[PDB]
């Protein structure tokens, strides 16, 4: 980013993200039928789209349970936002997975992220990210956890859901190179999975304890090994004042400017 | 006749206060016109003082009354005019008007008018006791207000009376200015503050208002003064309580018109003095310039300045008023460089080289301003901008005459007072950002600055020189000699004025509107000069009173307000209705075009980017435009702003936006035009942004109310949030702040660090302590929440706010304001919000707020409870409330349908003797009764009947009683009600119903065990309250009279829900246990209001579902119309006061001719509200409308009265009922009401239960009440409210019954939900538990832990626990869940009971009562009480100790604390035999100690606390005996 002009164009843009919110598409494609099927409550989806930005990827972590007596469907009941920052093609979020009390009741279902340009494939950066989570986390089950990619289409939003195949998981554990075309990448690595939106139940948010989630505007304050706690509260928007301290901390001024126009007229209170 | 719409545009006066209504002017005597090239110059000489009249002398400060003389020190004699009117000043309440020239010293006249009132309240042994009166001084200018409070303070200080400026934001300083008298303010301030109601707590304590410089009537600001005074007068006509009004004006014609306006009797009240009375005679010079081209003009005026100034260059003094900031010093240095260009001519401003102190001007050398250049020479400059102290240092220099040339601004004339030998006004034109252009300065500005001409002391006569444009030259003559009419600009503002009056409720309809306008200055002007105001004389003759013009006028205002949605007013009725938009508009003094712009523009989804634009579109800014020259700088500013404007290009929107940002971002601007503009924008911005916040918050749209309150704060504080909060403490160094901003270390992480760890971050350790202070000065709340589900739809939230910050009144001041708002799952919708205000006293005291919130069908992961300071920026705390574990209650089955039955005649029961006690009362039983009948009467089984209060369940009980009557001669029946009042109320009926007619003996239980025992068993029907029937019947095993009862009746069982409910629950349960052991069935009949969970109650009390009748509140014999009225004023006094008028209106609307009961929060409030009902009764022009008999008939009743005011209120048909009234007085009032003599009775809330007289309309006023113990208000218990509502029932006659409940904003939704639906009821036994286990263990009903659990299973708690487990903090609905829960329960109850030595627990299994518990159980005393006794009473204790030990008893904490009982009990405690060790006077134990000693000393106290004393004494002996034991 240009860090001056580049900030503002996208900033007055993102104030319209809520317009997208009511036009969304969902990939319908061939159902494995032996697979799990994930239901995403619409409210969290709306809010998640609304906090995002149209260039930097933001990501969120999925937490849910399967409804009683129906083990093959996973309701996503919660999204957790952790300290993070994006690129246009990927997202850097820390090594620690969410730990918190409200979360103990549910299982992790993977993660969801915004995708500035729509691609009909799981980006190598993603399969690599996911495998590398999975390597370090037994908590995440290969077969149960997914990557939901939410892409910004014109005036719209459109989303797909992927699972790593074991081929993919091994490639990704192995993979170093984060470029858009790493060696040995294959369409054999991922698999699409069945997902539905729902108005039947409401999902909720988990959000960083002492800060907010969006570190894009401080990259030096973000570290892979950084630790965080959580709370029950909603995410602030991308360009929200808090995510942007450096800019509100731009004041170089001498007080005596106030000497000029010392006619104080007030008369009201 | 029907009204017609007119155009208010061509009907106003543009360029107001420059108006010049007369087109002809006059010479003075020796005046001449001499025209030069390019400029006409007019000269008038000084006036000739009127020769002293025969035997007319000045008054010294001696010969005027003794008291007032104080504070006049330094002044030996009164001014001629002061001396003229002092008599009427101090000897009459007649209103005043004086017209006297500038310099006559008008203030000291008005001062006397104040010293009279200050004297009206005086005592011998104390002076000027200050809570009787307050005075309001309205002055036109701010500087003038400041300086006036400054000197008034000094002067009046001898009296010790506290006078202050009213700059207060409404809420933080009200309770501050509560203690303030003689408050000074600008008319505007008074108008907003009255529109909000900050005044309505002050008024009626106001006997005097001063209008100073009332000629401001002619200014655009005029309508405000017109609005003030009109309101004051129109109000006095309603209240009949009068006020003095003292007007002060410059000398101008239309004096008699202003007189009419102020209701000044021209005879004794009018005072006029012409321009000859100026203390320093004024020679007037006026030079108008004919030059059209401005380029040549800006030379010509320079040169006129030079010649005029060189004229006085000898021994004399000149003062130049320029209207520019910078040009104060641009005008100087022109004179200087000219004097240098003069070949050193004009110089030597002294008597010599060294003479006249040129070393004075040289030795003062180094100064803050540009003075260093000018000071070595003869002249200098003055203004507010460049310096603070050096202004005072220049004023000192001018007074002592070391500078004979001073160029300055109008704020110098309006500020601290110094004159000049001759003053010169350069140009008269100023820049008006409000008007968007340049305009000639106001009347008061010149009048003030030219009234500075000449000294009172060092001068002979003053001169003044006004350099203006020739075209305006006529105008400025019509002023400074009295030619100018004072006219009203009121028409321009008429739509805005009307709104605010509807908003205050002072105008309901068109008629009240014309009545109001009939009090305006514009009215008398339209009367006496119709030709000017747009009325031809012929149609004036056609309508002499202007009824049809005042009807046409205001009709257009009504239409404008309707079209912008400030008011809903239909032409047919002529009535107005206020909308919240209207209120917001009035409260912020924002125009009605701006507000509709906001209505259409504002949507939930608005970004900051857009919020600013909407702000920029405010109609208040309509004339602001963007100039070519400044579009160069605006672009730079546009790229240096944080919030993108880029939606807009260069147009007014952009200019205003970038300006607001510039101000917040704190940016200095090169152009002067832009500076003034920016100032305008930002000053109006506070009110504007705030009205936005209020609107958008009332809508409930969370995100935008955040963005808008934050904007408000950013405007107030002049910074963005991205800057360190420490900046709001201005006490802090800038470099330190910038330093902590340098390193990014999130602010809330400063609390973890100590004084040293702080300084280590910025490597400035010397600061380490001071920083720390501020970090802990910054307001911080921590908050906890206790949440329990009520119904599947609603949860209850108890928020506990604990102050985490160190209070300093030099920072936080008297009060700190916080919004608490609970937001939904996405932080999208605001489900609920309250305004919470923590006062000074109560920092560190945790406050408890209780409120309900709804839940919805996709049950969400959590809500959020947000709390944010109003004024404080970056100060917020959020609290996730997680539902992850929430278990919602089982949805409630539909109420049993009301069957359609042939209404049962009394002829049903075949018993004639029974028929007799009904037939002559009502012909038919109601559908409820007739549906219950066969089950309750012809059949023997337990029934439950819920129906909402007013359904007639009492005779449903009487059915069962009659059945038992047939069953046996001696048949025994016990009847229970939770309210003792209700019990006596039942007894009075049933004693005649049964004992009188049916010969069957009827009794009513009492305190004493013995007498009570004897009572039952002689009686067939035993009426009692749960506590009386607990103590007796705990021992039931031994008392055969308990066991042998045939029937058992529980009335109002839903009351289980409330406190003193557990005892009810426990006695019904016990009753069942007895029927278990007695082997005979004991029929139980329970009666409740509509109950959602009635099933549980029935299952508990053993009713088959077939005999269970639970009815919906919509089933009532007489239908009810319920209305709820929300009031947004949180401060309870103001709220309670502002619902006064609505009460009257609620009567006139809902029940004009029918009986009306009004319930009130306070014992005393009943009087006051009866009064107010009568005083606003006069308003209607309708007097004594509520009295239905002649005064001759009421005399026999009034002979029995003590209370004198009650006589009055009764005389007009009202009357009241409360604690203090003698039972005869009460009986009388009740009689008068029911008989139909008086139509309205105001009653204390306490009397809702025990009142035997019903009504048609019931109005509940303000559902909160005051509790001294936590020092806060607390809501009416819901069942109470339902009872008050049920008090509107008149089945005999009315086809309907009506209720209006006026309550706070917060409490609105709660009533909307729970008054209509059937009610849920939960058990409280889990909390109040020990006492009963103890007592029961004593009877050996619980022999061991097992028996304890078993006992638990007989309760209603047992029933409910699995129904709504989250309420009882039971975490699962399972079997072992409930089992483990009850287990843990008896476990800890028995443990706590064993710790207290009331029982002994053997083997861990068995239990036995011990000494303590035995005592407790015997005397029916709380167990903690006698434990306290156990650790308190020692070997050496005596009556001194026994008093306090018996006082701390638990049964004495039921004793409450009333409004300001902290001083009362202190005054009593002073004079009692035994003093106390640092007693807190809000504590009921202390109060009972003091009341007890008072009783021992036979001191007669007020009946208020005497009642209390009696109640203490009632239960005293038992406690005493327990101590003996």
């Amino acid at each position: 980013f240009s860090s001056k002009t580049e900030w503002r164009v996208r900033a007055i843009s993102a104030a319209n993200l809520h317009l997208r919110t009511n036009h969304i598409y969902v990939s319908s494609d061939d159902i494995k039928e032996t697979g799990y099927t994930y239901i995403l409550p619409k409210n969290v989806l709306k809010k998640f789209i609304c906090i995002s930005d149209l260039r930097a990827q933001i990501a969120g972590y999925l937490y849910g349970v399967s409804p009683p007596d129906n083990p093959q469907v996973k309701e996503i009941r919660c999204i957790v936002m952790v300290p993070q920052w994006g690129t246009h093609q990927t997202v850097h979020l820390p090594g620690q997975l969410p730990q918190h009390e409200y979360l103990k009741e549910m299982e992790p279902l993977g993660w969801i992220h915004t995708q500035p340009n729509e691609s009909p494939q799981l980006s190598p950066q993603d399969v690599t990210t996911h495998a590398k989570i999975m390597a370090d986390n037994p908590s995440w089950d290969g077969e149960k956890t997914i990557i939901i990619t939410c892409s910004f289409t014109p005036g719209s939003c459109t989303l797909t859901a992927y699972k790593l195949t074991p081929s993919g998981y091994e490639w990704g554990r192995q993979n170093t190179d984060k470029g858009n075309n790493p060696k040995g990448y294959l369409p054999s690595h991922y698999e699409r999975v069945q997902m539905l939106l729902s108005d039947r139940f409401l999902g909720f948010f988990m959000v960083p304890a002492q800060s907010s989630w969006n570190y894009n505007f401080m990259g030096v304050r973000h570290d892979p090994n950084m630790k965080y706690e959580l709370q029950l509260a909603n995410p602030k928007e991308f360009y929200h004042e808090v995510h942007r301290p450096s800019h509100f901390l731009n004041f170089a001024l001498l007080q005596e400017g106030e000497v000029y126009s010392a006619d104080r007229e007030d008369l009201y209170a | 006749a029907p009204r017609q719409v007119l155009d208010l545009e061509d009907l106003v006066f543009t360029q107001g206060s420059h108006f010049m209504a007369n087109k002809r002017c006059q010479l003075p005597d020796g005046s001449f016109r001499r025209q030069r090239k390019g400029y006409e110059e007019v000269h008038v000489p000084a006036l000739k003082p009127k020769p002293f009249g025969s035997e007319e002398q000045l008054l010294p400060v001696e010969k005027l009354p003794k008291y007032a003389q104080a504070g006049f020190e330094g002044f030996k004699t009164l001014n001629r005019i002061q001396s003229k009117l002092y008599r009427a000043a101090l000897e009459t309440d007649e209103n005043l008007l004086l017209c006297a020239p500038t310099g006559a010293g008008k203030t000291n006249v008005a001062l006397m008018c104040m010293l009279r009132e200050i004297g009206k309240h005086i005592n011998m042994d104390g002076t000027i006791n200050v809570d009787d009166f307050k005075i309001i001084y309205i002055a036109p200018m701010r500087s003038l207000v400041q300086e006036m409070v400054g000197s008034f303070g000094k002067r009046l200080a001898t009296y010790g009376i506290t006078v202050a400026e009213l700059t207060g934001d409404h809420q933080l300083c009200k309770e501050e200015i509560s203690a303030t008298q003689i408050i000074v303010c600008t008319p505007e301030k008074w108008d907003i503050i009255t529109r909000k109601g900050g005044e309505r707590t002050y008024t009626q304590l106001v006997r005097l208002i001063i209008l100073d410089e009332i000629h401001l009537l002619h200014d655009d600001r005029g309508p405000v003064l017109e609005a003030l005074v009109a309101r004051a007068i129109r109000n006095i006509e309603m209240t009949q309580e009068d006020v003095r009004l003292i007007g002060l004006s410059a000398t101008l014609p239309n004096y008699e018109d202003v007189a009419t306006f102020l209701r000044v009797d021209p005879a004794k009240g009018l005072f006029y003095f012409d321009n000859s009375f100026r203390p320093v005679p004024l020679e007037q010079t006026y030079v108008g310039i004919t030059e059209k081209k401005a380029i040549k003009r800006f030379q010509i005026m320079n040169e006129i300045v030079y010649e005029k100034i060189m004229e006085h260059a000898g021994k004399n003094q000149v003062l130049v008023f320029v209207h520019s900031r910078k040009e104060t010093g641009k005008t100087a240095r022109a004179i200087r460089d000219m004097c240098l260009e003069k070949d050193t001519l004009g110089l030597f401003l002294r008597e010599g080289s060294a003479s006249t102190e040129v070393l004075r001007t040289e030795a003062e050398q180094c100064k803050n301003l540009e003075l260093k250049d000018l000071l070595p020479y003869g002249f200098a400059i003055h203004h507010a901008g460049m310096t603070r102290v050096d202004r005072t240092l220049v004023e000192d220099l001018f007074a002592d005459k070391h500078i004979q040339v001073l160029v300055s601004t109008a704020t110098l004339a309006w500020g601290v007072n110094l004159p000049a030998h001759t003053v010169i006004i350069k140009g008269t034109q100023v820049y008006s950002p409000e008007k968007g252009r340049w305009t000639e300065l106001g009347a008061l500005d010149i009048l003030q600055m030219l009234g500075r001409a000449g000294r009172p002391q060092y001068d002979t006569k003053g001169e003044g020189i006004l350099i203006t444009s020739h075209g305006e030259l006529q105008y400025y003559l019509s002023l400074l000699n009295q030619q100018l009419p004072i006219e009203s600009q009121m028409v321009s503002k008429l739509p805005d004025m009307l709104n605010a009056e509807i908003v205050l409720g002072n105008v309901q309809n068109a008629k009240d509107a014309v009545n109001w306008l009939g009090y305006a200055y514009l009215y008398i002007r339209m009367l006496r000069s119709p030709t000017l105001y747009g009325i031809s004389h012929d149609d004036l003759k056609g309508d002499p009173l202007l009824d049809q013009r005042r009807l046409d006028l205001v009709h257009t205002a009504a239409l404008m307000l309707d079209k912008n949605n400030l008011v809903k007013y239909d032409k047919k009725t002529g009535n107005f209705q206020v909308t919240e938009l209207g209120r917001i508009a009035s409260h912020y003094y924002i125009t009605n075009d701006t507000v509709q712009t906001y209505n259409q523009l504002l949507k939930p989804t608005l970004s900051e980017i857009e919020l600013f634009r909407v702000f920029s579109l405010s109609s208040e800014f309509k004339n602001i435009t963007v100039r070519e020259e400044e579009k160069l700088e605006l672009q730079k500013l546009l790229e240096r702003v944080p919030i993108p404007v880029k939606e807009s290009i260069e147009e007014p929107s952009a200019k205003i936006n970038v300006l607001l940002q510039a101000f917040i971002s704190q940016l200095k601007l090169e152009g002067f035009a832009l500076m003034a503009d920016m100032v305008y924008v930002t000053q109006s911005a506070g009110r504007l942004m705030r009205a936005i916040f209020e609107i958008v918050l009332n809508r409930g749209w969370a995100q935008l109310t955040d963005k808008t309150l934050n904007l408000c704060k950013m405007i107030d504080k002049r910074m963005w949030q991205s800057m360190c909060p420490l900046r709001q403490f201005r006490k802090l160094p800038e470099e330190v702040v910038k330093k902590i901003e340098k390193k990014n270390f999130p602010f809330e992480r400063l609390y973890d660090l100590n004084h040293n760890e702080i300084g280590e971050l910025i490597r400035m350790p010397k600061m380490g302590k001071t920083i720390h202070k501020y970090v802990h000065l910054f307001p911080k709340l921590e908050l906890s929440v206790h949440l329990q589900p009520i119904t599947r739809s609603t949860l209850k939230v108890e928020l506990t706010i604990t102050p985490d910050f160190q209070w300093d009144e030099k920072v936080h001041g008297s009060s700190e304001a916080f919004w608490i708002l609970v937001e939904d799952v996405d932080s999208e919708v605001i489900l609920h919000h309250e305004y919470f205000l923590l006062k000074a006293k109560y920092a560190q005291d945790e406050h408890l707020i209780t409120f309900f919130v709804p839940v919805f069908e996709p049950l969400p992961p959590q809500y959020f409870i947000r709390v944010v300071s109003d004024r404080w920026l970056s100060c917020e705390t959020q609290l996730p409330v997680s539902f992850r574990h929430l278990i919602l209650p089982e949805k409630y089955p539909p109420p049993t349908e009301l069957l359609d039955l042939q209404p049962l005649p009394v002829s049903a029961l075949r018993n004639s003797a029974f028929e007799s006690l009904y037939q002559d009362k009502f012909p038919f039983f109601n559908p409820i009764q007739t549906q219950v009948f066969n089950t309750v009467y012809n059949s023997d089984d337990n029934v439950f009947v819920g129906a909402p209060t007013g359904s007639g369940k009492t005779i449903c009980a009487e059915f069962a009683i009659l059945r038992m009557l047939l069953q046996s001669s001696e048949g025994r029946c016990v009847y229970i009600t939770p309210m003792e009042a209700l019990a006596e109320q039942v007894y009075m009926d049933w004693y005649e119903k049964f004992q009188d007619r049916l010969n069957k003996k009827v009794v009513l239980l009492t305190g004493e065990t013995s007498t009570d025992l004897k009572l039952l068993g002689k009686g067939n029907i035993i009426i009692s309250t749960p506590e009386k029937w607990d103590i007796l019947s705990r021992r039931w095993k031994q008392r055969k009279n308990v066991q042998n009862i045939n029937l058992f009746v529980v009335d109002e069982v839903h009351l289980i829900g409330g406190e003193n409910g557990p005892v009810l629950e426990v006695i019904c349960s016990r009753m069942r246990y007895i029927s278990s052991q007695i082997e005979r069935p004991i029929r139980i009949v329970a009666l409740s209001s509509s109950l959602s969970n009635a099933k549980d109650v029935a299952h508990w009390l053993g009713c088959s579902a077939t005999s269970t009748f639970n009815f919906h509140p919509n089933v009532r014999p007489v239908p009810l119309e319920l209305h709820i009225q929300g009031f947004n004023i949180s401060h309870t006094q103001t709220r309670l006061l502002s619902m006064a008028k609505p009460v009257y209106h609620a009567i006139t609307k809902h029940s004009p001719k029918k009986p009306v009961i009004v319930f009130v929060p306070s014992r005393k409030q009943t009087r006051l509200t009866a009064i107010d009902i009568l005083t606003t009764c006069a308003a209607d022009i309708q007097r004594q409308r509520f009295l239905h008999c002649t005064e001759k008939d009421l005399i026999p009743y009034l002979e029995k009265l003590s209370d004198s005011t009650l006589k009055e209120t009764l005389l007009n048909g009202v009357g009241y009922l409360h604690e203090g009234l003698s039972p005869m007085e009460r009986r009388l009032v009740e009689q008068l009401f029911s008989s139909g003599a008086i139509q309205v009775v105001v009653a204390s809330r306490s009397l809702c239960w025990g009142m035997n007289v019903a009504a048609h309309l019931v109005i509940i006023m303000d559902t909160q009440y005051y509790n001294g113990k936590i020092h806060a208000y607390v809501d009416y218990p819901i069942y109470d409210v339902l009872q008050m509502v049920g008090h509107a029932n008149r089945p005999l006659q009315d086809d309907e019954g009506r209720c209006v409940i006026m309550c706070q904003g917060s409490k609105k939704d709660f009533f909307k939900k729970f008054l209509y639906e059937p009610l849920p009821v939960e058990s409280h036994l889990d909390h109040c538990m020990h006492d009963h286990f103890n007592a029961e263990i004593v009877t050996k009903t619980i022999e061991n832990k097992q028996d304890a659990v078993d006992y638990l299973t007989w309760t209603f708690l047992y029933r409910r626990m699995t129904q709504n487990p989250n309420y009882y903090n039971l975490q699962g609905i399972s079997h072992r869940h409930l089992s483990d829960h009850l287990s843990e329960l008896v476990e800890q109850t028995l443990s706590d009971l064993e710790q207290s030595k009331c029982i002994s627990i053997e083997d861990e299994m068995d239990v036995a009562p011990l000494n303590l518990g035995m005592i407790a159980a015997y005397y029916y005393i709380n167990y903690t009480t006698i434990e306290l006794f156990s650790m308190s009473l020692n070997a050496k204790t005596k009556v001194r100790g026994l008093i306090e030990i018996i006082s701390n008893a638990a049964e004495y904490e039921n004793i409450p604390i009333r409004h300001h009982e902290d001083n009362l009990l202190r005054q009593l405690a002073q004079k009692v035999p035994h003093k106390l060790n640092n007693p807190k006077f809000n504590d009921p134990h202390v109060k009972t100690n003091l009341l007890l000693q008072a009783h021992l000393s036979r001191m007669q106290l007020s009946a208020e606390l005497q009642s209390d004393t009696e109640e203490i004494l009632s239960k005293a002996i038992r406690l005493i005996q327990a101590c003996v034991d």
